[PDB]
């Protein structure tokens, strides 16, 4: 009673919240975890996940692997974090096309990961907002109002239909805000 | 029973299951009943009016046909003919007579590794045993040799040059370079002949230890002419101490050809070894089958148990004891074929899943075999006459086809051709027309009508509309609709509807059956189609299987101990599981596992058993309910428990079968005050 | 079923044993061995390397060492996706000495670029890389014929560090078993692991698994074969079914298994769990008629084809169609298993004559094609084949009604109208759409789709016919993209329908043809194979039930579990619910009762006019079609079957609620629920042991103590596990004197317990007239110290002992009428009785006392 945050175990876990804001991690296993109301923060970790946000604004946080993901915000501004992809130690999954994460809301799927032949992918549905990674990336948004921002490297973001707001961060960026009334950041670097 | 969906014509009828009939007769249905009410079980239709000799029953029948040309016939009848019916079985018998004096042409085969040389300088001066042997047997007999190492290529043999020379590990005498099959004699009659070209072989050697002598076999069985077989018995020895390759060893050799089971012989000799793997052992069953040749594995001691897996593989197959020395063969022979004869086995080609053939055996031992796949008994005697019965089931209405049922190892064959009987044999010729109002013919006492004319009678043309006054016999009763909801009424007699959904076939008078509306088991109704099927309501299931849904097995419960009693006494059989009463634990309700120690009364019979001792409270008779003594020891509940008079007294407490039923064995040593 | 057949690019070289090894590389590019071409003098065995973008291949340069002479190069392959790396071995390297020689392998590992490799009776004839794998750590080489041909591997961690791994010796029975002839890696948490297979072990075969404990390779499991000869063990493959990251499950090839009409067997087996035995489940077969088939010589993963998001694998059939070949195709499916059906058999025989073994190697899980589709390579003698995935497409299809239900005015009987001039719409809109991933672009897919219009299919005569037609049937094609598309159709009905009882009916049903992609080699996507293809609405009639009223029902649905006070899951299977429905209101029509309980529940039958009900968990029941009537009660019972290992907490809940045509609003009356305990069955029996003492004496005289003990056994003979509590009463003083003491308590399985001790006192106070009737000392007489030890967790068909010791004093004995007294301990087992329960005449066996009887 009265306890906001849970972490997981190494095997295969059922999470479920309240109606308060909760953290909750998964670590490894396939875990299904359910944030009910609030704002939440859901990182399942390494293996096959389910998550869901339900109502309010979640935040789901991915890590560097090639195991697929399913996600649906339900409800609410939701966001997804790929920061975790790249980072200064060895790095797991493959970029070999060196694109970072390639997301398109319209067509409910992100590349998080790609070899030569192979590409890896995760669902995600009723999402909103995207942030990138340090690489290069490519960002899609769809009918709605998405908030999208590339971080470093040399980004490429179309924001769909709607009024949105694109970020492009460090490096040289190509922002289109395509139909509705936009807010564009360019940031640091040359940008078009 | 009769379960019969829609029923309009006798072939329709009797396609419904084995065991419905069309009573034929006149003035038989009422205006108010359908034609389906012709389609009903035997006793019913007789209880009812119907004749014995007015029903149609088309039933499956077997007659068979005799050579009466043909002596010394070994298997008996040749020919036999069917009449079939769908799910009744057809059986006849088929009689088997063993013959006397078949002669008996025997080859040879012996490894050469450097390990059979003693066996090499014994075998050679063995022929005129072996042929008198052969003789004492039959009046006629003939004698072959052959040879094998391995395959000339690494792994399995050295390849360097001075060792191909001389690949005996010793360098002092003499060796003569592997091979993979040498061809030495000819099957013949002449012990000298066996003598001289036997005598010229000398010993080999190779590197592994598994052998190649699937390849000779394979050559001797696919060069029939090199060989010298003749119609007779065949007998194929196989003396070696060691393994064998097969199919998937050649990869070590970078080999990977598969064995094309064809004669590759030049000059006595397998060459061409070198790119083709060894055969498979399916290969070799299916060769050595067709061409009626009988293996004698004569192996060591320590492979005796891996050769005898191959005979549930190559049935007429016999595995012997080779001694080190190889002094034992021509008894390893004699005792092969006395086994080998002693044993028959009825089969029958490839024929397809419309028909199902199961086999019986009667035999002189008096063991009995039933409901086999296959005819088998040991025992089999010379002029006793022995029997097995084929049983043919057919599924479905099938077309002309033929099988042949023979005895392994031998060419005797008998032949059977099937036929339908989805036909009725119905009397049309002299029947009258104007019952049909001259719009139809009376057959098999039902109408049917020509183009146009509609109704049980062809009173009604399909060109009019239906009249108001025949809709009254659609309905079932003053409040039930006309035809169920799921049905058209035309000239009297509803006409049910289709359905999208798969399986719903609408049926019955009234359209009121349904196919998928009955008792479900684990989701499925009836168990789904492997146990049992749905008529609107009732659930009647396949044989073998019983119960509201199919879900229980008729007999051959697991009910019954080795013994052969429900439960061991000790609960009652419900549903194929054992329901134990009191404290006694599935599934045979053996035994009482928290059950208080019996051994503290059970000292009261123990006392006067052996001890002698009379009767006090009573004689032990009329008492001890169910306790009986043991002379040996019996595995139980050990105790000891203190005498009735002050020493020590121990018995081991066995139960056995019933109420309050055990064994006793009590000891004789006491320990006393 | 998406494998393409009639575009398959072909590979062809005259060189000896091409098509023998086969392996993807890099997305773009497919390497071929050539094992028996001969390159010069002494030299033996090639590489190539094919393209998909050119059609052509031409060798790989490598220099041979002199000393690799008959290497036979290209007999074994093995690669790595990310990152990218070649491995090529030739197990066949003929080291001549002065007096013999040896067949010893080498091996070549390729980087990025395929420029630079470096070269990798007890091990002299190891034929070293017979079989071989990449490991994170280095690559993995195994020895067939090492220690008189009991096999072995070598793992190298680096190019000089490599450690040996294989059996332990314990008799000759491993010696020609060629372990290592086939290999693999499985995965779990990110850690590897090896599956070596022995194919001749004791002529049957043979699979090992090998894991590193504390650092050293050590066999935790294997499994073995049946019948001799088959080659148990000859082809090896790790699964991963749900693309998690951990292996499920190992398929193990025996391509000589022998049976009358078939040939060829691969075995499904799961993964051990712990120290558990290794097990085989599921066998899959080729197809009759076909001996000597070679089912099993070569299968590999495919990755998910079909676009489940579960794992697909290929297996090859060389020696079917007398050699010819051909190769079958298998779906994954949940729960870590293989479908025991093929989806889809590619026949040599249809693709091109001169193709022989086809399907003796094997090699997929990338996309060539650059599509973002899996492609499959398949090897024959001569030739290499390239088979292409396709895309995957469904369609679904939705009917309107427009009026939604035909008017009275529209069927009633009338002479002063025009025959046949009724009307209606009707509106027909199909989606077709997409389930695979790839990389083609939007608006590519064109597929062209014709279909069937039925109006009152199953009917002879049709109440209502098209007006473009004038009769009950339409056929129309039509092109589709990937963009719902909608269409509209006027209804007519020529004649009054005189049983307005029966609404009219809409069928349709219809077949797609996929338009090739010119830009991508003439690909054509497919229909899924499990695609609903028939699709129906209903036109219903409108109600004149009273007055020209809309038909006003009331209805009531209400049930009880009559006479049954708690559900025991583990006791009797079934249980009833007798539930009952009123029809207060004018006529109900489609009268419909839905309940919806939990996932151990399954529906079995309904006893009760007509009565048809078919299937958390939901079913349907019909309440009297077509009409339900005024006035009207129907009373029924609905039979449930419990799961024995039901799992439905404390307190399990049932809803039902009735629903009708007429389509009115929701009422507490329509709704209904009701909650019921819930106990599960527990069986456990305590009984004393023998060991336990049984007589003791003493002489007064003599002051001298002794030991006495009560054991207990106790047994989960059930198939639950519960918490539970030992109680043992204990005598210990009788008129203030000591019996027994400071008894204690001590268990001997050392499972968690904990124990505290408390007295009660006697209920007697004349001890000497109580011995008088009987002689026994027992808590009636006596001070008894009563201790309870709790256990956490009592496992399942487990038992342990609980011995009660301490030592004696015969300072309390009363010299009765009788020579001996009677000392008592009674044990028995408590638990929580709202949870668990006993079956009926079981109780009896959850107590027990032992006796130890004293004389002078
Ligand atoms: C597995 O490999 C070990 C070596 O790692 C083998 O052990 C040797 O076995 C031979 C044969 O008896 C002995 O002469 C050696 O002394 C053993 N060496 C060691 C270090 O133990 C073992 O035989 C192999 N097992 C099998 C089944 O081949
Ligand atoms: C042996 O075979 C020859 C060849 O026909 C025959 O003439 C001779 O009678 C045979 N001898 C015996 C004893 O059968
Ligand atoms: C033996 O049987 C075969 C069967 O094909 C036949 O061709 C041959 O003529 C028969 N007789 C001899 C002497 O081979
Ligand atoms: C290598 O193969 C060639 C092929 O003809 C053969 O001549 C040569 O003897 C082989 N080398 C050895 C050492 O066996
Ligand atoms: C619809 O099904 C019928 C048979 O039920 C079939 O003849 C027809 O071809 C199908 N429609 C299409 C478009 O294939
Ligand atoms: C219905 O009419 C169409 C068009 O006239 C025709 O193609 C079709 O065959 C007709 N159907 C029947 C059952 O007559
Ligand atoms: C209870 O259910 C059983 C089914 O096993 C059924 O036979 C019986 O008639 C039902 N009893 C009542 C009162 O509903
Ligand atoms: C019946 O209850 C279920 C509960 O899931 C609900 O979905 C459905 O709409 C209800 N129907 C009616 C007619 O109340
Ligand atoms: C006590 O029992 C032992 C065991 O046999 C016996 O030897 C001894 O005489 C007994 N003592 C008395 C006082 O009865
Ligand atoms: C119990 O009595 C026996 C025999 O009198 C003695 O050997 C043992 O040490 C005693 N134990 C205790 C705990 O008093
Ligand atoms: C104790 O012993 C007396 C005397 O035999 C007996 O009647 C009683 O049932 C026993 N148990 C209890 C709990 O008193
Ligand atoms: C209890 O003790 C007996 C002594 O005969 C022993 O055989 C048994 O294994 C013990 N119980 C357990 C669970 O070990
Ligand atoms: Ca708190
Ligand atoms: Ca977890
Ligand atoms: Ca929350
Ligand atoms: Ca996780
Ligand atoms: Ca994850
Ligand atoms: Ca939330
Ligand atoms: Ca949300
Ligand atoms: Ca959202
Ligand atoms: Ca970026
Ligand atoms: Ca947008
Ligand atoms: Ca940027
Ligand atoms: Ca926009
Ligand atoms: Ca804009
Ligand atoms: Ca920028
Ligand atoms: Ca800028
Ligand atoms: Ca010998
Ligand atoms: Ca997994
Ligand atoms: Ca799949
Ligand atoms: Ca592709």
């Amino acid at each position: 009673k009265n306890i906001e945050n849970l972490h997981g175990s190494r095997l295969n876990d059922r999470i479920a919240g309240d109606d308060q804001d909760n953290e909750l991690w998964g670590h490894d296993g396939n875990d299904t975890i359910r944030g009910r109301g609030g704002d939440d923060i859901l990182r399942g970790g390494l293996g096959l996940d389910t998550l869901y946000g339900e109502d309010g604004n979640d935040i789901f946080l991915q890590d560097d692997e090639t195991v697929s993901d399913d996600i649906d915000g339900g409800a609410g501004l939701d966001t997804v974090d790929y920061s975790a992809m790249i980072h200064p130690g060895r790095i797991v999954a493959p970029h070999e096309y060196g694109f970072g994460i390639e997301a398109d809301l319209s067509r409910e799927w992100v590349r998080k990961a790609s070899a030569l032949g192979v590409d890896y992918y995760d669902n995600v549905r009723n999402v909103e907002n995207v942030i990138g990674t340090s690489m290069k990336d490519v960002l899609i948004g769809d009918a709605q109002a998405n908030t999208l921002m590339g971080q470093g490297g040399d980004d490429t973001v179309r924001g769909g239909d709607g009024d949105d707001l694109l970020f492009g961060g460090d490096g040289n960026d190509m922002l289109y805000g395509d139909a509705g009334n936009d807010t564009l950041y360019g940031g640091l670097g040359d940008d078009t | 029973e009769c379960t019969k969906f829609k029923v309009s014509s006798c072939r329709e009828c009797i396609e419904s299951g084995p065991g419905c009939t069309w009573c034929q007769k006149l003035n038989f249905t009422g205006p108010g009943d359908p034609d389906s009410i012709r389609c009903d079980t035997r006793p019913q239709l007789l209880m009812r009016g119907c004749a014995a000799d007015d029903i149609m029953d088309p039933t499956s029948l077997a007659e068979t046909q005799e050579d009466h040309n043909g002596g010394q016939k070994q298997l008996s009848p040749q020919k036999v003919t069917l009449y079939l019916r769908p799910g009744q079985a057809a059986a006849f018998n088929v009689t088997f007579r063993r013959a006397k004096g078949y002669p008996i042409d025997l080859y040879y085969l012996m490894d050469l590794s450097y390990s059979m040389l003693d066996d090499l300088r014994n075998v050679k001066k063995l022929g005129g045993d072996l042929l008198r042997a052969l003789n004492e047997i039959t009046e006629s007999g003939r004698i072959g040799f052959g040879s094998f190492v391995d395959k000339t290529v690494l792994p399995f043999v050295n390849t360097h040059p001075d060792k191909l020379r001389n690949p005996c590990p010793n360098k002092e005498k003499e060796c003569q370079p592997p091979f993979a099959f040498r061809h030495v004699l000819k099957l013949t009659n002449n012990s000298n002949q066996f003598q001289t070209e036997v005598g010229k072989q000398l010993i080999s050697g190779n590197l592994d230890a598994p052998e190649g002598g699937l390849d000779a076999m394979m050559q001797v069985a696919a060069c029939p002419e090199e060989i010298g077989w003749r119609n007779v018995t065949r007998l194929l020895v196989f003396a070696t101490d060691d393994g064998f390759h097969f199919a998937g060893d050649g990869k070590l050799g970078a080999i990977l050809t598969p064995n094309d089971g064809r004669c590759h012989l030049e000059d006595n000799l397998y060459k061409r070894s070198n790119e083709f793997d060894y055969p498979s052992v399916g290969q070799l069953a299916h060769k050595l089958a067709e061409n009626n040749i009988q293996p004698i594995f004569a192996v060591t001691s320590r492979m005796v148990k891996t050769y005898e897996k191959l005979t549930e593989i190559i049935p007429k197959s016999a595995v012997g004891e080779l001694s080190e020395d190889s002094s034992n063969v021509v008894h390893l022979i004699k005792n092969a074929y006395n086994k080998l004869s002693s044993r028959v086995f009825l089969d029958h080609n490839a024929l397809p899943d419309t028909l199902k053939v199961t086999y019986d055996s009667f035999c002189s031992n008096g063991v009995t075999h039933r409901n086999q796949p296959r005819g088998d008994c040991d025992g089999v005697q010379i002029n006793v006459p022995i029997t097995f019965q084929v049983k043919v089931t057919a599924t479905e209405c099938i077309q002309e086809q033929s099988f042949v049922i023979r005895a392994l190892g031998f060419t005797d064959i008998v032949t059977v051709q099937v036929l339908p009987q989805c036909e009725c044999r119905c009397r049309d010729q002299s029947r009258d027309r104007s019952l049909c109002h001259g719009k139809g013919f009376l057959e098999c006492g039902i109408c049917r009508c020509d183009t146009g004319y509609i109704g049980k009678n062809c009173e009604c043309q399909t060109q009019g509309r239906s009249s108001q006054e025949l809709e009254g016999s659609c309905r079932k009763d003053n409040n039930s609709i006309i035809c169920s909801g799921l049905g058209d009424c035309v000239c009297g007699q509803c006409l049910c509807h289709t359905s999208d959904v798969p399986g719903k076939l609408i049926y019955g008078q009234y359209c009121e059956c349904d196919t998928i509306n009955c008792e479900r088991y684990n989701g499925q109704v009836c168990g789904g189609p492997g146990r049992g099927l749905c008529f609107c309501g009732k659930c009647r299931c396949h044989p073998g299987f019983e119960g509201s849904a199919c879900q229980c097995e008729r007999t051959t419960e697991g009910c019954l101990n080795p013994r052969r009693v429900e439960c061991s006494g000790r609960g009652r059989c419900r549903c194929n599981v054992c329901e134990c009463h009191s404290g006694y634990q599935l599934p045979l309700c053996q035994e009482c596992p928290g059950c208080p120690s019996p051994c503290g009364k059970y000292i009261s019979c123990a006392e006067c058993l052996k001890f002698e001792k009379g009767p006090f409270g009573k004689n032990c008779s009329a008492a001890c309910p169910g306790l009986q003594l043991s002379n040996n020891p019996v595995k139980g509940r050990t105790c000891k428990e203190r005498d009735s008079e002050g020493c020590w007294v121990a018995y081991t407490l066995e139960q056995q079968d019933g109420m309050d039923r055990y064994l006793i064995y009590v000891d004789e040593s006491r320990e006393c005050v | 079923f998406n494998l393409d057949t009639e575009n398959a690019m072909t590979f062809q070289e005259n060189a000896r044993g091409f098509g023998q090894s086969v392996v993807q590389l890099q997305g773009s590019r497919v390497v071929v061995g050539a094992p028996q071409e001969i390159v010069a003098a002494n030299q033996r065995g090639s590489l190539y390397q094919c393209d998909y973008s050119t059609g052509s291949c031409e060798p790989i340069r490598l220099q041979v060492p002199v000393e690799a002479v008959n290497m036979s190069l290209g007999l074994s392959l093995a690669a790595t996706t990310s990152p990218p790396q070649l491995l090529a071995c030739g197990p066949t390297v003929h080291q001549t000495c002065s007096e013999n020689t040896y067949v010893k392998g080498l091996c070549f590992l390729f980087g990025s670029n395929l420029r630079q490799q470096p070269q990798k009776f007890e091990h002299e004839m190891s034929q070293e890389g017979f079989s071989a794998a990449i490991t994170s750590n280095g690559p993995l080489l195994s020895t067939v014929g090492s220690y008189d041909w009991a096999g072995g591997v070598f793992l190298y961690t680096s190019k000089e560090k490599s450690t040996f791994i294989n059996m332990t010796r314990v008799d000759s029975d491993m010696n020609d078993a060629y372990l290592g002839y086939a290999a693999a890696i499985i995965l779990r948490n990110r850690v590897q692991s090896l599956v070596l297979g022995a194919p001749r072990y004791q002529h049957i075969g043979l699979v090992a698994m090998f894991r590193q404990n504390t650092g050293m390779w050590e066999s935790n499991a294997n499994v073995k074969g049946t019948q001799i000869g088959a080659y148990f063990g000859a082809s090896l493959c790790s699964v991963d079914v749900d693309s998690n990251g951990s292996t499920d499950l190992v398929l193990i090839g025996a391509p000589h298994y022998y049976e009358q009409t078939r040939g060829g067997q691969v075995s499904v087996c799961p993964l051990p769990r712990g120290r558990a035995r290794w097990q085989c489940d599921a066998v899959l077969y080729g197809e009759q008629g076909q001996p000597w088939g070679r089912f099993g010589a070569a299968l590999t993963v495919l990755g998910d084809v079909n676009g489940d998001k579960l794992t697909d694998v290929a297996i090859g059939a060389p020696g079917e169609e007398d050699n010819r070949g051909a190769v079958y195709l298998f779906h994954g499916t949940s729960g870590s298993g293989i479908s025991p059906s093929h989806s889809q058999r590619i026949a040599g025989s249809k693709l091109s004559p001169r193709l022989q073994y086809f399907g003796q190697s094997l090699s997929g899980g990338q996309d060539l094609t650059m599509d973002g589709l899996v492609d499959l390579t398949v090897g024959a003698q001569g030739h290499v084949l390239l088979l292409r995935s396709q895309p995957v497409l469904r369609v679904k299809a939705i009917m309107e009604f427009n009026p939604r239900e035909v008017a009275r005015n529209v069927f009633e009987c009338n002479d002063q109208v025009v025959k046949g001039k009724e009307a209606g719409e009707v509106r027909v809109c199909l989606h077709v759409q997409k389930s695979t991933r790839d990389r083609l672009r939007e608006g590519q897919i064109q597929s062209v789709v014709t279909y069937d219009l039925a109006l009152d299919s199953g009917r002879p005569h049709s109440r209502a016919v098209f007006n473009e037609t004038k009769n009950s049937t339409r056929r129309q094609t039509q092109v589709l993209g990937l963009t719902q598309t909608c269409e509209t159709l006027k209804l007519q009905l020529p004649n009054c329908i005189e049983d307005p009882v029966s609404p009219i009916v809409l069928r349709l049903n219809f077949s797609l043809v996929g338009t090739p992609l010119s830009a991508f080699g003439n690909l054509r996507p497919v229909l899924a194979e499990d695609a609903q293809r028939l699709f129906t609405a209903l036109f219903p009639f409108e109600k004149n039930c009273g007055n020209d009223n809309i038909c006003q029902d009331d209805l009531s649905i209400t049930f009880s579990f009559m006479s049954l006070d708690c559900l025991v899951v583990g006791g009797p299977r079934e249980f009833n619910v007798t539930v009952t429905v009123r029809n207060d209101g004018e006529d109900s029509y489609r009268t419909q009762v839905t309940f919806f309980f939990p996932l151990d529940l399954s529906y079995r039958k309904v006893s009760t006019w007509r009565l048809a009900c078919e299937s958390l968990k939901s079913t349907s029941c019909s309440i009297n079609h077509p009409i339900f009537p005024e006035n009207s009660e129907v009373t029924f019972n609905i039979t449930f079957d419990v799961d024995s290992k039901a799992s439905l907490g404390n307190k399990l809940l049932l809803k039902a609620n009735v629903t009708s045509e007429n389509n009115m609003p929701r009422t507490n009356k329509t709704e209904f629920q009701l909650e019921l305990p819930v106990k599960y069955a527990v069986y456990m029996v305590v009984t004393s042991h023998g060991v336990s003492t049984k007589y003791l004496n003493f002489t007064a005289s003599e002051n001298t103590s002794r030991v006495m003990q009560h054991q207990y056994q106790v047994s989960n003979l059930g198939q639950r596990s519960l918490p539970i509590s030992l109680v043992f009463l204990v005598p210990v003083r009788l008129n203030q004197t000591v019996i027994w003491d400071r008894p204690q308590v001590t268990f001997s399985e050392n499972l968690s317990s904990t124990c505290h001790t408390k007295e009660r006192l006697p209920s007697h106070s004349d001890f000497l007239a109580e011995l008088r009737k009987a002689p026994v000392v027992n808590c009636s007489i006596a001070v008894c110290q009563r201790i309870q030890c709790d256990i956490p967790f009592f496992g399942i068909q487990e038992e342990f002992n609980a011995t009660l010791k301490g030592n004696l004093s015969f300072d309390w004995y009363i010299k009765t009428s009788h020579n001996h007294l009677l000392i008592v301990s009674t044990a028995e087992i408590l638990f929580n009785d709202s949870v668990f329960t006993l079956l009926p005449g079981q109780g009896a066996f959850v107590r027990s006392q032992t006796e130890t009887k004293v004389e002078p």
